[PDB]
């Protein structure tokens, strides 16, 4: 094969529906392990004020004890047989997946209809369960990366539920109770919300026949989803105790079916990643990775394209001494000007070239593809061909890439975050004004 | 003296908002108009007495002065 050939021989997403909407979404492979599961459109941006916290909560229990399965019984099952349950929640999405040998998929199934569909939330593993998710909140208290990531969701998203956390604050979580749970299990759980993907040694039919087996109960054939407004703003959290300062600096960047994702993508590519274990330092193409492996300006620097159904965080993310933010800054928002106006051909080519080997190496293993498959039918209703990314990216030049990061980066109000001693994070005019370029 | 090693802070949390997301002259009347009253309330028996001072001999000295060049009869 040539690439191309390779690309129209991957196997085919094959997706059908029970009639309670419940979709069943399949890649097949002759490997003999499989990962299914069930991907909920269910997040905390679907949570207001007083419920925040539930979906993580409803995550925390779930293999808790079911009505059929009460308490280990459930894992001992799942250990019984060598496969790994393994569960998520994001803002947007919430899924419980099973990593099994392919001769395990019945079983596998029928543990995640079960477990989506009958939990028991008992009180007493309720309050065990508070105790648990209140000693984890301080345990991500010491994650800078997610505080910042948190920070800056809350500040870009204020007034929204986008800007509410996952875990919710913690006088939720001390004071939800069983009636909180069920009420958001029965609002949030539905068929027509779910989606059972399974990639690996998985035959479409089989896994549909079990599907209409255990799942056929569900919801059959309503509060859901409000755009939320994105602010240019600032919030600067100074910790002078901390040795590195975090920063998170984005725009609104576009949603989950907004084509010029594979743009900006490809822009993203072209500024990179860096942390100072790297091999290649100095001679990295990214100006900025480059720059920050010469003057030691930073530890790491990531771009990020962060999609919400309907917004979405364009921007990076960088981690340095307290005397460097600003260097950091100036040379990050630079690259953005230099990409809004001078794209130039090559580097868009390195960025496709980059885009299409993140795309293909992601997709590796069964539990990738299966989120791929679950995420992807929650997102854009359709598994999207790789074959039909790289015809997204093969369309992309250096005046598609200029036109785009215009669009989104040029001129426009950012949203920061900093986190530590963070005294030399530029004032929110200094950035704003970073934003745009007048020699341009 | 540079941005980044003025001081040790710690534990303070700043919120704010893009200039072109608010405005410039916000309740700049309904609020304003008070805050100048309220700042002139606060300081005005600490400036105003000199001057009113000055005022008094000023006038009395001027008029004193011009009582002088009139003729008084002898
Ligand atoms: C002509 C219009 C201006 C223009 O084309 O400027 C291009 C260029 C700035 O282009 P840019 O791409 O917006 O700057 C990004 C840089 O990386 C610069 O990035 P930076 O972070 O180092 O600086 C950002 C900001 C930093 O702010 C400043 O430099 C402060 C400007 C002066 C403030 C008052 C100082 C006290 C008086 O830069 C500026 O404001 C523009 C450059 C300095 C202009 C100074 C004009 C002073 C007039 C008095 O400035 C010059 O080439 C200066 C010489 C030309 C001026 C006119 C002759
Ligand atoms: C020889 C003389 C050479 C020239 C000397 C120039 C000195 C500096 C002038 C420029 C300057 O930096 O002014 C800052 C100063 C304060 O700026 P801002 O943003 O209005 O500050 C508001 C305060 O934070 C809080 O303001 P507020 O809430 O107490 O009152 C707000 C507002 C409310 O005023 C009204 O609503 C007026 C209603 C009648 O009144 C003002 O803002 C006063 C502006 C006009 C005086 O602006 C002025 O004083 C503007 C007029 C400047 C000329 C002198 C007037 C006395
Ligand atoms: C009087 C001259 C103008 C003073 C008031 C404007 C000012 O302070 O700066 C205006 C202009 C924009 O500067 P700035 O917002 O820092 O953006 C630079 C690119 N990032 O900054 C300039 O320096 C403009 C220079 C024009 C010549
Ligand atoms: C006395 C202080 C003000 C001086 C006169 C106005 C100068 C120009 C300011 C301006 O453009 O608008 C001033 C006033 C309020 O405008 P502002 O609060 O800045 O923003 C409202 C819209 N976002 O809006 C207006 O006057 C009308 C603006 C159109």
């Amino acid at each position: 094969a040539t690439y191309a050939q390779a690309l129209q021989s991957v196997p085919e997403t094959q997706v059908s529906q029970l009639d309670n909407g419940l979709r069943v979404a399949s890649e097949q492979s002759s490997q003999p392990t499989c990962t299914v599961g069930v991907w909920i459109d269910a997040g905390s941006r679907y949570e207001n004020e007083k419920n925040n916290g539930a979906g993580y909560f409803v995550e925390h229990l779930a293999f808790k004890g079911t009505k059929n399965r009460p308490g280990s019984a459930l894992e001992k099952e799942v250990e019984s047989m060598g496969a790994h349950l393994n569960a998520y929640s994001t803002r947007e999405h919430t899924a419980y997946y099973i990593k099994a040998l392919s001769k395990d998929l019945p079983k596998a199934v029928e543990l995640l209809a079960d477990i989506v569909q009958n939990c028991s939330l008992e009180d007493s593993q309720i309050e065990k369960e508070r105790d648990v998710i209140l000693q984890e909140l301080q345990e991500n208290d010491s994650s800078m990366r997610d505080v910042v990531f948190d920070y800056l969701h809350a500040t870009a998203f204020q007034g929204t539920p986008l800007a509410q956390s996952v875990e919710g604050p913690s006088e939720n979580v001390r004071k939800l109770s069983r009636a909180d749970l069920t009420e958001y299990v029965s609002q949030h759980y539905k068929a027509p919300r779910m989606v059972l993907a399974a990639a690996g040694g998985v035959e479409h039919r089989q896994l549909l026949d079990l599907a209409q087996k255990h799942f056929s109960s569900l919801s059959g054939t309503v509060p859901a989803f409000t755009p939320c407004r994105f602010t240019g703003s600032e919030i600067r959290h100074r910790d002078d105790a901390l040795p590195l300062a975090h920063v998170a600096i984005a725009v609104e960047g576009p949603g989950w079916a907004n084509p010029d994702n594979v743009p900006l993508q490809v822009a993203n590519a072209i500024i990179g990643h860096y942390d100072s274990t790297y091999g290649g330092g100095t001679h990295m193409s990214s100006t900025l990775a480059s720059v920050a492996a010469t003057r030691k300006l930073c530890q790491s620097f990531q771009t990020f394209n962060i999609c919400y159904a309907e917004t979405g965080l364009l921007g990076a993310h960088f981690v340095c001494d307290n005397m460097s933010i600003d260097d950091m800054m100036f040379f990050l928002q630079g690259q953005w000007m230099r990409l809004c106006t001078s794209a130039t051909e090559s580097e868009v080519v390195r960025g496709k070239n980059i885009l299409r080997n993140a795309l293909v190496s992601h997709l590796d293993g069964t539990t990738p593809v299966c989120e791929d498959i679950g995420r992807s039918l929650l997102t854009y209703g359709r598994r999207i061909p790789l074959a039909e990314w790289e015809s997204r990216i093969a369309e992309v030049d250096a005046s598609v890439v200029r036109e785009v990061c215009s669009k989104y980066f040029y001129d426009q109000c950012p949203a920061v975050a900093g986190l530590g001693p963070i005294e030399q994070l530029p004032d929110y005019n200094r950035i704003r004004s970073g934003m745009f370029w007048l020699r341009f | 003296r540079e941005f980044g090693h003025l001081t040790r802070m710690r534990h303070v949390i700043t919120y704010s908002l893009s200039p072109f997301e608010q405005r410039a002259f916000p309740h700049y009347f309904t609020k304003g108009i008070p805050n100048v009253l309220r700042r002139t309330r606060a300081c005005i028996l600490r400036v105003a007495p000199p001057f009113v001072v000055f005022y008094l001999v000023y006038t009395w000295g001027t008029q004193e002065f011009e009582k002088s060049k009139r003729k008084n009869p002898a």
